[PDB]
RNA sequence: AAAGGAGGUAUUCAUGUU
RNA sequence: GCUUGAGUCUCGUAGAGGGGGGUAGAAUUCCAGGUGUAGCGGUGAAAUGCGUAGAGAUCUGGAGGAAUACCGGUGGCGAAGGCGGCCCCCUGGACGAAGACUGACGCUCAGGUGCGAAAGCGUGGGGAGCAAACAGGAUUAGAUACCCUGGUAGUCCACGCCGUAAACGAUGUCGACUUGGAGGUUGUGCCCUUGAGGCGUGGCUUCCGGAGCUAACGCGUUAAGUCGACCGCCUGGGGAGUACGGCCGCAAGGUUAAAACUCAAAUGAAUUGACGGGGGCCCGCACAAGCGGUGGAGCAUGUGGUUUAAUUCGAUGCAACGCGA
């Protein structure tokens, strides 16, 4: 805005694992306000990922998210009359949300049948560093490298 | 091939393009590199980062001669004018002299006419 | 603007010193003004008018330094 | 301020006096502006003429350049 | 080169060293 | 007759004032050569152009022309145009101090004479850079331009001609008087220069401002203030600084300078708005960050159009089009 710094809203922790990260993940996954189905899908995918990857659902999820987190994004400044595509370091709060959004979109695209199965496969791919989400992040980093010439603008 | 372990870096930095040339203290040129050869074209070749990468490419080129000491002569009003120096320092020569050799006339020849854009 | 690296002098410090020396010399300003020939009339105008503009602001400060802001 | 020449009542600046001239030229060999140095305008002109003569006589260098 | 901030309407402000 | 106006002399002062002649360094260009290799150049982005016969870059040497960074200043000088490295020769003007001298020798000036930026012309040189014309590449709907790469006259010198400029302070020359302040510059007197200081007295110069004046804007001891001498010029806008004639000019053209006709305004300053591809300050799902749509498909509905005997009428940028209904 112009003249408004409104305080952040009250967000409830996840019931199962008490995770604010997981709560935002559920909200991002949710469509049309169907929170129940979204949370069921999240829980199913997390359980499957736990069993396959490691020991704890939260551990596997965190590992994947970190493997997808972006260091740098690009924005479009407009100073010299023309618009410069410049890289810029992304703040910690935005990192998690961007990673989760990318993961969710990739999960939606994938060809597996169940949504839970799609999410589990995408999370595992992210953990293995071969997923569509990490590919998207790496392409963003590649663009940042391309436009690194404007790193002091 | 003939190791001398000290060179002079002529950094001709115009507005459009930057040319870095490593030469012996006497004047015989050893190796050179430019943003054009670095691949940047136009608005990207007129940027400091291109100057830095051209400096690095030149440093690699003259690596055969094994020069260690390095005095720098920067000439011309170029966009980088400094990224070349930082690139050389990173490449790992001991920078001995930093000298400006911009040719300023004492009211000599008349410059070309002012642009109406 | 000749600079020779001092004994036990960091490279970043020397680089900053060199930029300072270039600034004090005014080399970029000189080349930037000398790139294109201004007409003698243009020079005389664009300088006298700017000088009078400076004088006016000096007067404005010296006068308006005797008023109640609030 | 503190015009040095009028403090001693100096009659004329001598181009043979290199030390003062070196104190009134910059490190590049350019003549220091009178507003900065605080000299009176008359002595400023005299000093400028003397410095130019010294430059011709190669007692002072023209510019901090190749030569 | 641009932006932010400070001082000045800016200068004598020992030299030395640097 | 007189000495107050005017002028002369004595001693100094500052000055890009003028003419002539030398010289210095930086820089650009070119040439020769060494090193070295594939780009250079240029733009908003490109191409023309240049480079393997070796460019651009870098070092050395040489040639040539033009101009004088810094100092540099709402600083100085000159009647105006104008004058800017340093040195010498010739030369003009201004100002200060103290005196001495001449004794109205003064001011202005139609015709006349001279000087008079830049472009231009004639003759002969010179030619680095820049650059009308011109050539090419772009841009664009077009681009006989702005942009880019080249590039001739010219720009420079000598001698002649031209003789105009927003040749402007848009303010003719000279003289007298009328409150102030802050500066700059250049003299000069005195006070202990109590050390860079303090108090005077001149000349030139910038800004602010009082009375007063002015249509207002503003000017304001450098008047556009109060007066005195002489001279030039104006008489509505266009037609028109044009025609004719005269004079000058190698020419380009310059100077002097109308008329018919036509309109009822043309203008100056200032005021309130609106606007600006002027400036600053602030806000709104205005943008940005997001989510979900529309524009693709089928159907509902409104409008346009077309058709019809009638397809009743109205709404039709936003602010009409599931509107009156
Ligand atoms: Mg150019
Ligand atoms: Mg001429
Ligand atoms: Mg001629
Ligand atoms: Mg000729
Ligand atoms: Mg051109
Ligand atoms: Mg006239
Ligand atoms: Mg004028
Ligand atoms: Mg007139
Ligand atoms: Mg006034
Ligand atoms: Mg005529
Ligand atoms: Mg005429
Ligand atoms: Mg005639
Ligand atoms: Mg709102
Ligand atoms: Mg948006
Ligand atoms: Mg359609
Ligand atoms: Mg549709
Ligand atoms: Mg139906
Ligand atoms: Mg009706
Ligand atoms: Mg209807
Ligand atoms: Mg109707
Ligand atoms: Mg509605």
């Amino acid at each position: 805005p112009r003249r408004r710094v409104i305080g952040q809203r009250k967000i409830l922790p996840d019931p199962k694992f008490g995770s604010e990260l997981l709560a935002k993940f559920v909200n991002i996954l949710m469509v049309d306000g169907k929170k129940s189905t979204a949370e069921s899908i999240v829980y199913s995918a997390l359980e499957t990922l736990a069993q396959r990857s490691g020991k704890s659902e939260l551990e596997a999820f965190e590992v994947a998210l970190e493997n997808v987190r972006p260091t740098v994004e690009v924005k479009s400044r407009r100073v010299g009359g023309s618009t410069y595509q410049v890289p810029v370091e992304v703040r910690p709060v935005r990192r998690n949300a961007l990673a989760m959004r990318w993961i969710v979109e990739a999960a939606r695209k994938r060809g597996d049948k169940s949504m839970a199965l799609r999410l589990a496969n995408e999370l595992s791919d992210a953990a293995e560093n071969k997923g569509t989400a990490v590919k998207k992040r790496e392409d963003v980093h590649r663009m940042a490298e391309a436009n690194k010439a404007f790193a002091h603008y | 091939r003939k190791q001398v372990s000290d060179g002079v870096a002529h950094i001709h930095a115009s507005f459009n393009n930057t040319i870095v040339t490593i030469t012996d203290r006497q004047g015989n040129a050893l190796g050179w590199a430019t943003a054009g050869g670095s691949g940047f074209r136009g608005s990207r070749k007129s940027t400091p980062f291109a100057a830095q990468v051209a400096a690095e490419r030149c440093a690699d080129a003259v690596k055969e001669y094994g020069i260690k000491n390095l005095e720098v002569m920067v000439k011309g009003p170029g966009p980088g004018r400094e990224s070349t120096i930082r690139a050389l320092n990173a490449a790992g020569f001991r920078i001995t002299n930093i000298t400006d050799v911009t040719p300023i006339p004492h009211n000599g020849c008349r410059p070309p006419k002012k642009r109406r854009v | 603007p000749v600079i020779k690296v001092r004994e036990n002098e960091p490279f970043d410090v020397a680089l900053r010193r060199f930029k300072r020396s270039c600034e004090k010399a005014g080399v970029l300003a000189e080349v930037r003004r000398r790139e294109f020939y201004e007409k003698p009339t243009t020079e005389r105008k664009r300088a006298k008018a700017s000088a009078v503009k400076r004088h006016a602001k000096k007067l404005a400060r010296e006068n308006a330094r005797r008023t109640r802001l609030y | 301020k503190f015009c040095r020449f009028t403090a001693e009542g100096v009659q004329e600046i001598d181009y043979k006096d290199i030390a003062t001239l070196k104190n009134y030229i910059t490190e590049s060999g350019k003549i220091v502006p009178s507003r900065i140095t605080g000299t009176r305008a008359k002595y400023q002109r005299q000093l400028a003429r003397a410095i130019k003569r010294a430059r011709y006589l190669s007692l002072l260098p023209y510019t901090d350049r190749h030569q």
